[PDB]
């Protein structure tokens, strides 16, 4: 016996209504079923229980209902707070696949800093050039590393954030780890930015000896 | 008011035994089942089993039942997972809690209280490798005038080749939270995690206000701070 969960991925404006199907393979009792929110780095906490009973504590925009095997949690108005990934489960407690729900909010243009690497980091042989994009959406941008206008691979590597429960936007970090040998045969590491807020992608750069 | 915590060991070795214990601190176990979940580093939240307080009944998934006993002292008030033959693959966030419906005290014949997970509390990182240790390299994201935008100025610190996570950073020993966005680790080739943590401050209080940032990882006892400077 077994639980689906769908949509898997759901993108929504702050302030709408949200719906989640959680879909059992049989029949089930309305008492077997809960409804689970999970914080990226929190503890997943019970949203409802028995199918409609409402956790303690849980705001009222959160309603649950449902029979047979058609489960349904409900976000009548979506508050930016709300993103994180919504699971459900049976009684002897195994499944739910889950739903990653984004807050969908305005176009935001990512600001661009550049870090050169440290004197420390240079005495060990190693140099980190760090290019950061914060506080921007929609999620997906372009970071080309460019070394006197020369274009890398492989030895750029980029993280970005979870998304912010209070705004709702992404930062993003893009780390070009090159050997300090590899850093003094150029002259200008520059990092071009492109993203959907931005007229045209920007550049920041700077010289080696600064 | 119960609440729970998970904990264990900070890395296992490949064919070894994992074990993880969570600790029930604001009630006893009695009348209820204890549960085990958990994350892999992509996925979501696998069930592992649960064991009825008094430890008389138990039901695991099926996939772990053969390396996976869960055993409960109600006198210590902690909960023990033993999965044996650990994998990679059980490299996980081990999360901890509480089954359920009210419980209810049940029998030998009918154990039919089951119904909800409340509190569940962060539960622990499990890596699984046959790798050892390292301790993080700290150096400055320095707020050069590459990183002045107007009023608005950016530092932070790179927190490199470490190994396994967790690594803890904070900044002014815990007094700057505003405009923190300490990144996820990104496993490198090397196979070590490598991280930077951001702080974009006013202009004006570069020159009062001095920042550090404090880089904490339990795994090698390292903890160092790094002033932040031009």
């Amino acid at each position: 016996i077994d639980l689906t969960q769908s949509p898997r991925t759901l993108s929504l404006s702050a302030g709408e209504r949200a719906t989640l199907l959680c879909r059992a393979s049989q029949s089930v009792s309305n008492v077997a079923l809960a409804w689970y929110q999970h914080k990226p780095g929190q503890a997943p906490r019970l949203l409802l229980h028995e199918a409609s009973t409402r956790a303690t504590g849980i705001p009222d925009r959160f309603i649950g209902s449902g029979s047979g095997r058609d489960f349904t949690l409900t976000i009548t108005s979506l508050e930016p707070e709300d993103f994180a990934v919504y699971y459900c489960q049976l009684s002897g407690r195994r499944l739910g696949q889950g739903t990653k729900v984004e807050i969908k909010r305005t176009v935001a243009a990512p600001s661009v800093f550049i870090f050169p690497p440290s004197d420390e980091q240079l005495k060990s042989g190693t140099a980190s050039v760090v290019c950061l994009l914060n506080n921007f959406y929609p999620r997906e941008a372009k970071v080309q590393w460019k070394v006197d206008n020369a274009l890398q691979s492989g030895n750029s590597q980029e993280s970005v954030t979870e998304q912010d429960s209070k705004d709702s936007t992404y930062s993003l970090s893009s780390t070009l780890t090159l050997s300090k040998a590899d850093y003094e045969k150029h002259k200008v590491y520059a990092c071009e930015v492109t993203h959907q807020g931005l007229s045209s992608p920007v550049t920041k750069s700077f010289n080696r000896g600064e | 008011q119960v609440q729970l915590q998970e904990s264990g060991p900070g890395l296992v070795k490949p064919s070894e035994t994992l074990s993880v214990t969570c600790r029930v601190s604001g009630g006893s176990l009695d009348l209820y089942y204890w549960s085990w979940i958990r994350q892999p580093p992509g996925k979501g939240l696998q069930w592992i089993g649960f064991v009825y307080f008094d430890g008389s009944y138990g039901d695991y998934d099926p996939s772990l039942r053969s390396r996976v006993t869960i055993s409960a002292d109600m006198s210590k008030n902690q909960i023990s997972l033993r999965l044996k033959s650990v994998t990679p693959a059980d490299t996980a966030v081990y999360y901890c809690a509480r089954l359920g419906p009210g419980g209810i005290f049940d029998r030998w014949t009918g154990h039919y209280g089951d119904k909800w997970l409340d509190p569940w509390g962060q539960g622990t990182l499990v890596t699984v490798s046959s790798a050892s240790t390292k301790g993080p390299s700290v150096f400055p994201l320095a707020p050069s005038s590459k990183s002045t935008s107007g009023g608005t100025a950016a530092l932070g610190c790179l927190v490199k080749d470490y190994f396994p996570e967790p690594v803890t950073v904070s900044w002014n020993s815990g007094a700057l939270t505003s405009g923190v966005h300490t990144f996820p680790a990104v496993l490198q080739s090397s196979g070590l995690y490598s991280l930077s943590s951001v702080v974009t401050v006013p202009s004006s209080s570069l020159g009062t206000q001095t920042y550090i940032c404090n880089v904490n990882h339990k795994p090698s006892n390292t903890k160092v701070d790094k002033k932040v400077e031009p």
